[PDB]
């Protein structure tokens, strides 16, 4: 039979004006002979139409896929309002249930620590520049570096961890000529999260 | 109780042309996948092209533009044209029914098996 | 239809004369009408009688679990042997074939750096310690903690992330009482890797 | 169609006992699992019990010991054997067809639910 998933808005998406956030409903599986289904989508259990559904998706196993996405407003979202995905289909009995919303619990601010490069890191050719950020709930959360206000492309963070206290850390590195980081240059990372007030918060890092 | 059963192999010039063909029981290839492999002596069964009920096609890079797959859905069974071939071509090749992702293949059933042979 | 995933064996057990690894076949979705399934197991294509079978396991959607283990010599993962494990049930007209290996490129030795607590963590109660492990292939590495000889257990690590030298990386974050950091006392970062002299290498950490 | 039907609610005393049934349309249960769920106003959804086709039992920490589940898997029934009933027993219990893992259900199917009420 058919499957169905539901997934949340990339992270970057919830957090700033500019991107539209959207929830996914892919069902997987659905067969040759009744290639056609229907969805339905419900905002807190009240029906909403703006969903845009693209055509099916042949897979390699001779199988469709089917993709609608729903587009969301930030605040919705943030609120906790629940989206649920309908799938009817003639090879299903009775139509499945999806819901999806952001995760529940109390909001905690991250907080920012940054660490140079360690002393033994400065026989090398590059440094790495780390940025602690824990403490945080929900996993949600956007981490970048900049110097001189433009962006910094040479980093890479971890995925979100859980800490033994229900909140979250993650670290983030940047890797500068050794020469940059001698140079004198300040360099910042720089923080998005729902539980900050002024829409960021930055700490810099220089020798 | 044969299930796949290929016909058409043989013994080919470099640069010639030959068809495979495969035909499955009736029922077994309804609304699925049908794939071609070979296996040269001594080595391991790699793909070479497959074609899906809908009718996407897709080929390994040994083969692109010089073999072409084909399937007649109504006769269950998938035809492998073969043009312009050389030594390399030769191996055993099979006609199979397919799932999952073409990285990870699995194969409901496999055919028995047909030599071509290249001579130079 | 059944499904079948096949698992590495963890990274540590392959390092050490004392551990066993092994490589795990897990069997889902078998069903009440056939719960009948046989393993057989092949290392580089050559069967072996060798694996340890545990009995089937209902789980809460009425459906089987089965697992199938195979102990392994520490050399032969060490060295690229393929694994493969051949799953055989009624429900199924072919068996299902997954093969796992050890990853394919040249190992790389992991660098280790241990960074101090940030300057604005020493206000909080407890610091964080931090072990920056980069630079190795493949990613499969074990990373814990010690102080005075004994291990420390307060210490979460992140999953290794891949870096834009095809490289991987990782950090680790020990959380101790920061009573104990200003009174001085000595931690140590001990990582395993089979790129590494000896398979490990140790940095340490103290005010 | 699909339906699921209770029997069994009613009042009864603290101390007392009650045996709730749920009969299932044919099929929809075969080789599935069955859960007892509960329901007090204003309030949400519980777990009670849960019975697997090969017969493992599930409860939740409020009913251990008092409650029992069981299941005739040819008669397409589920029981709830409720002894030693208390005060906050009472609410309306649905019968369901569950899959998932118990942390995470997936219901198929909901019963219509009926009252079971204790006074004291
Ligand atoms: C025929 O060929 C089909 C095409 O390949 C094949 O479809 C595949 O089917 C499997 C199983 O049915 C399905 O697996 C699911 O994958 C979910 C994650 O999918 C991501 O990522 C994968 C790669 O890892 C992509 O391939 C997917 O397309 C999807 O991409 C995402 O797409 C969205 C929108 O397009 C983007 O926004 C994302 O960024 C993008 N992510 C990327 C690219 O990484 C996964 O969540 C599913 O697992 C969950 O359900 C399982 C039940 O089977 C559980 O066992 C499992 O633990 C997970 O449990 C869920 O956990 C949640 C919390 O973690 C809970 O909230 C949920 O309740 C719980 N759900 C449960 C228990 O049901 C699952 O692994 C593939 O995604 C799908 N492939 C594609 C490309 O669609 C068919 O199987 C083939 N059929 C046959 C017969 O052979
Ligand atoms: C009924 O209830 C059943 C029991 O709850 C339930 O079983 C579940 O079935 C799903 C499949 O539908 C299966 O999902 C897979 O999970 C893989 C990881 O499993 C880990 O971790 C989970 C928790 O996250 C554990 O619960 C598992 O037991 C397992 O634990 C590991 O166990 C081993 C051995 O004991 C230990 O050594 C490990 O240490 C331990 N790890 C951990 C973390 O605990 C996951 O890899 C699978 O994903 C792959 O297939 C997907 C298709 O669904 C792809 O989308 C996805 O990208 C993966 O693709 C693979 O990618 C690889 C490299 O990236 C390739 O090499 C592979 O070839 C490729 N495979 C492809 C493409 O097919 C998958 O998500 C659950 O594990 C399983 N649960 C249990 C407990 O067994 C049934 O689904 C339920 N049935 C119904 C009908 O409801």
């Amino acid at each position: 039979g058919p499957s169905v998933f539901l997934f949340p808005p990339k992270p970057k998406d919830t957090l700033m004006i500019s991107r539209t956030p959207e929830v996914t409903c892919v069902v997987v599986d659905v067969s040759h002979e009744d290639p056609e289904v229907k969805f339905n989508w419900y905002v807190d259990g009240v029906e909403v139409h703006n969903a845009k559904t693209k055509p099916r998706e042949e897979q390699y196993n001779s199988t469709y896929r089917v993709v609608s996405v729903l587009t969301v407003l930030h605040q919705d979202w943030l609120n906790g309002k629940e989206y649920k995905c309908k799938v009817s289909n003639k090879a299903l009995p009775a139509p499945i249930e999806k819901t999806i919303s952001k995760a529940k619990g109390q909001p905690r601010e991250p907080q920012v620590y940054t660490l140079p490069p360690s002393r033994e890191e400065m026989t090398k050719n590059q440094v790495s520049l780390t940025c602690l950020v824990k403490g945080f709930y929900p996993s949600d959360i956007a981490v970048e570096w900049r110097s001189n206000g433009q962006p910094e492309n040479n980093y890479k963070t971890t995925p979100p961890v859980l800490d033994s206290d229900g909140s979250f850390f993650l670290y983030s590195k940047l890797t500068v000529d050794k020469s940059r980081w001698q140079q004198g240059n300040v360099f910042s990372c720089s923080v998005m999260h729902e539980a900050l007030h002024n829409h960021y918060t930055q700490k810099s890092l220089s020798l | 109780q044969v299930q796949l059963q290929e016909s058409g192999g043989g013994l080919v010039q470099a640069g010639g042309s030959l068809r495979l063909s495969c035909a499955a029981s009736p029922g077994i290839s309804r609304y699925k996948t049908m794939g071609w492999y070979r296996q040269a002596p001594g080595k391991e069964r790699s793909f070479v092209a497959a074609i899906t009920w809908g009718g996407l096609t897709y080929y390994a890079d040994s083969v692109k533009g010089r073999f072409t797959v084909s399937r007649d859905n109504a006769k269950n069974t998938v035809y492998l044209q073969m043009n312009s071939l050389k030594p390399e071509d030769t191996a055993v090749y099979y006609c199979s029914v397919d799932g999952g992702t073409r990285a990870d293949p699995y194969h409901y059933y496999w055919g028995q098996g047909t030599q071509v042979t290249v001579s130079s």
